[PDB]
Order: structure tokens, then C-alpha cells, then sequence
């Protein structure tokens, strides 16, 4: 991967088209937004108060 | 270069026509056998039209003789990782009332895992139990359901191609020269065939050669770095698990990636082990440095000596010292070719002016032949011994072939004729006599070695005896007063000698 939405992400020696490339993402508060492929989800409940 | 073992198996078997208008050539299928020869020769192969008085010839050019294998079969076996993930969702439904897979559900993806990727690959989908209470993330003493999904990667991309053999059967190359014009290159296979190439179908006989460690030997090679090796590899897709065989794929495309549809794997080769919603996994695969001894480029097994030859089609070779096998020779098969012919040849003569080489030895005796003629390649040289065709070209050049010849001193008288013309040439030179190399530190044999002429192994009295002559009455009575004289001094230096050793003790 180089260039997402003319997006600078990787140093590349030949650049391309734009393509439908499948992968999970997830957002942190910065600016752009980082891909994962490997990763280990856990689901906990807690009982908070905004449930 | 010279040319040797004449055959005219089919001579005057056409059936052409006046040649569109002034003359040309139908078809010349018959069959043919050249015998063996040795590294660096030429058979020529002169056909005989009964109309036209002279034709072109085949040449069939010989470098290397090198132990090679078949193929089998062709594979790529790329490199695997460990990778895996898992979940710990919560029942919260009437999904993980008891069993999460109620017989035989293996696709545990509710369309939100990682596995519809085209980098991960293929794998297997299990399934696993975890623990309730507050500490283990629900509100229910029940075990949940803990989905997880294990792949293989391949971050860097090495690529190896094995190719299973249990023939070794020898080989050598062939630089065929058509007499159109066409020069090309095939590596001819004992009995078989070897792409014929617009008839030709030559093929290569061996002499049932023995071996002494060729069991469970191999031909895997790599891609990247172009490292060789020699292994027991495995067999077809029905293979077993503990020594090469690990998952492969359908071709080199589909050795980068580890996707589905072309990639087999059996059973077993990866392990998973969780303890508390980890679900990590192991590495189990083996790597290079596991299997068994895996020998390597330099090999010393035995009398072979296995080498890497660059060449195309095959990287794996190998040459043990002289072992004179007993015949090479070749099967010739024609199916259908032209040439055309002529018929137009004039008044040519040439003549003989060098003559060297060896005695009747391996290189040969090479002598220089100058001719004259309007046409290009009309030319046919027969003579008692040995028979030689060569090309010439058009006008007055210098053209070099070697004969072979059974007497010390060359003088013989010769026809030569270059198409329809005839005339007589002659030779006159010194020959020597070259003997079988001997075998010397550093170096090694590199393809193969035909025969070596050892039959004679006597002195001939009539060569010796004949530079120390010349007369020859007179040279004998000479050498017979001198070695009396020698011999009457040499005893009286003895006598003196054993004079004043007895006495003065
Ligand atoms: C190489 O394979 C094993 C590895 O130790 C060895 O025992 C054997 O003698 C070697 N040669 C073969 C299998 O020809
Ligand atoms: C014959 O061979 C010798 C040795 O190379 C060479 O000097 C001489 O020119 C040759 N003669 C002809 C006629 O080719
Ligand atoms: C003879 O050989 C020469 C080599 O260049 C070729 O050009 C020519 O066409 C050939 N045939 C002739 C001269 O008839």
C-alpha cells in the first residue's frame, strides 16, 4: 500500500490507480485512520449507566 | 568444423517435379543412425539426389554430456507464518445456550472477521469455551462461546520450485544446424523426444550406467537468491506430514499468496493452544534447517561429482572421472524437409597446402583445404581411411578440417571433387602422436569423456629407428664403433676403479 485518497501512507518508487482493496479499520482521534489486519476483539458489558 | 561417420542411408528417394520452372526439391523422408562420437565433433549427415550431382549436409554439434533426471511432476512450496485471532463475545441470545456448533457448523464468520481478505488465505475456523462472572466480561454463570481463525502468511515471499525424480537417466545437448540455414539448440532425453523440430527427431541412447548413492535424490532450486541443493523431496499432493511436502499451490502466481483455489494442504500443520480468550498459535511447520542432511552444491558422493551447469531447462549436473562408456550413438528420424539443389555446378579445383595433427588420437589430424568455385557450398571430399564433408562459401577463402589417419608419415594421393568436377589433390607433412592425458590435483571433469585410443600401446619398428638414421649403413657402423669405444672405456675405468679399491685398503 502507498497512497490512500492521495494520501502519502508508504515511500514508493511507482504509484497507480486508486483500488477496491478489502481491510478493517478503526479510528483513534487523529487525523487519518489506521488499517489492521491482525487483531483480537474482546466484547465487555460493565453495566455502565449509559446502556 | 571437421565431420565424420557417413551414412546415405536414403539416397535417390525423390519424387519431384522440373522445380517450378528451373529446379527445386519435393521432399527426402527415410531413416537414418548416427553412432556415437566424441565431445566437440561434427556428424554430418550429405544427401544424394539422382538428378542433381551434388546436395548440402547436416551438421550435429555435441558439447556436454551431463547426468541429468526427467521431471515428474512440477511444484512451488512457499514459506508459512503463524497467525491467528479470536473473540469474546457474550451469549446475550438463545446462540450459546449450550453448544456454540450444533453438528457441523465450521463457517464461524458473522460477516465481521478478517478472513474475506485476498492476503490471508485459507484456514480453519474453530471454536472454543470460556468462563462466566464478573470477571470473565458477562453477567451469567454460563461458559460463552469464543470464536477463533488461524491463517498462514508470507511477509517476505521466498519462492522454490522442486521437481521429483527417480530416473537420472543421461542427457547431453545439441547445437543442430539446418542445411537452410537455421541453427538452434534442444537438450535431447534418453528415449525421449525432444520438440522435433520441422522433422527431425534425434534422440540420445544410453548404456544402462549404474549408480552407487542416486536413491531419493532431487532437483529443488530457488528463485530469489538462485541457491541449489540436493534433498529426498516429497512426492504428489498424496504425501505425508514430517519432512518436505508442506503446503503447496497450483503456480508461481499462486506461490506469493496462500489463497484457496489451487493451494492443498492435508491435515495437521498448524497447532492452536488457549488458556484464558487468547487463543495464540504455535509454529509447528519445519524450515529448511530441519530436515535431513541435505547435501549441497558441492557433492562428493562416490565418483560423482555434481556440479551447477548454467543452462536452459536444467541447473542440475555432474561428471565422475573417464569412464569410457560403451556406445552413444544416436536415432535420426525424418519426417519432412527441403533443400533446395542447384544443379548448376561448374569447373572447381582445389589443392592441398598445410597438413598437421596428431597421430591417430582425439583432436585428430587437421589439414587445411583451399578451393575455387562460382557456387556457395558445392563440395564433397572422399577418400580411402576416412571420409570428411565440409561448407565452403563463394569465391577463393581458406577452409581447415581435420581426417583421421593410421600411418606416421601423410603421403597419399586424394580425389577431391566440388560438385560435378573432379580432380586430384595430394599431401605431404610430419605427424606426432599424443597420448591419453593423465589425471593431475585441481582439476576436475566437467561433462563426461567418450574414449580414449589405447589399442596399439606397442612401438612400431618401422617409425622407430628412423630419425636416428636418416646412409643408414654407414650411421649403424658408426653407433656400433662408438658404443664399443664407450663400452672398452667405461670398462677400463671400472678395472682402474676396482684396482685401487683392492689394494692401498
Ligand atoms: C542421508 O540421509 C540420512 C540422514 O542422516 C543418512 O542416514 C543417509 O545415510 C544419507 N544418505 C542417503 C539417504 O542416501
Ligand atoms: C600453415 O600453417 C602454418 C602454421 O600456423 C602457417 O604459418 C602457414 O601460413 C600455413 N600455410 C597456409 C598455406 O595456410
Ligand atoms: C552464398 O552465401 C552468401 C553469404 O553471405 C549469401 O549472401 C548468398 O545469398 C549465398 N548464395 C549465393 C551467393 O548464391
Amino acid at each position: 500500500i502507498c497512497k490512500i485518497d492521495g494520501v502519502v501512507f508508504n515511500q514508493c518508487e511507482g504509484e497507480s490507480l486508486p483500488q477496491p482493496f478489502d481491510v478493517a479499520w478503526m479510528d483513534v482521534g487523529h487525523s487519518h485512520k489506521i488499517i489492521m489486519r491482525e487483531h483480537k476483539t474482546k466484547w465487555v458489558q460493565e453495566s455502565s449507566s449509559k446502556d | 568444423e571437421s565431420c565424420d561417420e557417413m551414412v546415405h542411408a536414403d539416397s535417390k528417394l525423390v519424387s519431384c517435379r522440373q522445380g517450378s520452372g528451373n529446379m527445386k526439391e519435393c521432399v527426402t523422408t527415410g531413416r537414418a543412425l548416427l553412432p556415437a562420437v566424441n565431445p566437440g565433433q561434427e556428424a554430418c549427415l550429405h544427401f544424394t539426389a539422382p538428378g542433381s550431382p551434388d546436395s548440402k549436409c547436416l551438421k550435429i554439434k555435441v558439447k556436454r554430456i551431463n547426468l541429468k533426471c526427467k521431471k515428474s511432476s512440477s511444484y512451488f512450496v512457499p514459506d508459512a507464518r503463524s497467525r491467528c485471532t479470536s473473540v469474546r463475545r457474550c451469549r446475550w441470545a438463545g446462540d450459546c445456550q449450550s453448544g456454540c456448533p450444533p453438528h457441523s457448523t465450521s463457517n464461524s464468520f458473522s460477516d465481521d472477521w478478517a478472513g474475506k481478505m485476498d492476503r490471508a488465505g485459507l484456514g480453519f475456523s474453530g471454536c472454543s469455551d470460556g468462563c462466566g462472572g464478573a470477571a470473565c466480561g458477562c453477567f451469567n454463570a454460563a461458559p460463552s462461546c469464543i470464536f477463533w481463525r488461524k491463517w498462514v502468511e508470507n511477509p517476505h515471499g521466498i519462492i522454490w520450485k522442486v521437481s521429483p525424480c527417480a530416473a537420472w537417466v543421461p542427457s547431453a545437448v545439441i547445437e543442430l544446424t539446418m542445411p537452410s540455414g537455421e541453427v538452434r539448440t534442444f537438450h535431447p532425453m534418453s528415449g525421449i523426444p525432444t520438440q522435433v523440430f520441422k522433422g527431425v527427431s534425434v534422440t540420445y541412447l544410453g548404456s544402462d550406467m549404474e549408480v552407487s548413492g542416486l536413491t531419493d535424490l532431487c532437483e529443488i532450486e530457488e528463485l530469489k537468491s538462485k541457491k541449489l541443493a540436493l534433498a529426498p523431496c516429497n512426492q504428489a499432493g498424496m504425501g505425508v506430514v514430517g519432512k518436505v511436502g508442506e503446503i503447496q499451490c497450483s503456480s508461481e502466481e499462486s506461490a506469493r499468496t496462500i489463497k484457496k483455489d489451487g493451494c492443498i494442504w492435508n491435515a495437521d500443520l498448524v497447532g492452536i493452544e488457549l488458556r484464558v480468550d487468547d487463543a495464540v498459535c504455535y509454529s509447528k511447520i519445519t524450515s529448511v534447517e530441519a530436515v535431513a542432511n541435505y547435501s549441497a552444491i558441492p557433492t562428493t558422493i562416490g565418483g560423482l561429482r555434481f556440479e551447477r551447469s548454467h543452462d536452459s531447462l536444467g541447473k542440475i549436473s555432474g561428471s565422475p572421472l573417464d569412464i569410457t562408456a560403451i556406445r552413444g550413438s544416436f536415432s535420426v528420424n525424418y519426417r519432412g524437409l527441403r533443400l533446395s539443389l542447384s544443379e548448376i555446378t561448374a569447373t572447381c579445383t582445389g589443392e592441398v597446402t598445410n597438413v598437421s595433427g596428431c597421430y591417430s588420437c582425439m583432436t585428430g589430424a587437421k589439414v587445411s583445404i583451399k578451393l575455387h568455385s562460382s557456387k556457395n557450398s558445392t563440395a564433397h571430399v572422399r577418400c580411402k581411411g576416412d571420409e570428411t564433408a565440409f561448407s565452403v562459401l563463394e569465391g577463393v577463402h581458406s577452409y581447415t578440417v581435420s581426417l583421421s589417419f593410421d600411418h606416421a608419415v601423410v603421403d597419399e594421393q586424394c580425389q577431391l571433387n566440388c560438385g560435378g568436377h573432379e580432380s586430384q589433390v595430394t599431401l605431404k607433412g610430419n605427424l606426432i602422436f599424443l597420448d591419453v592425458p593423465k589425471f593431475v590435483d585441481g582439476s576436475y571433469m566437467q561433462t563426461y569423456h567418450s574414449s580414449v585410443p589405447t589399442g596399439a600401446n606397442i612401438p612400431s619398428p618401422t617409425d622407430w629407428l628412423n630419425a636416428l638414421f636418416g646412409r643408414w649403413i654407414l650411421g649403424v657402423i658408426g653407433v656400433l664403433l662408438g658404443g664399443l669405444a664407450l663400452f672398452f672405456l667405461i670398462m677400463s675405468l671400472f678395472k682402474l676403479g676396482t684396482k685401487q679399491v683392492f689394494r692401498s685398503r
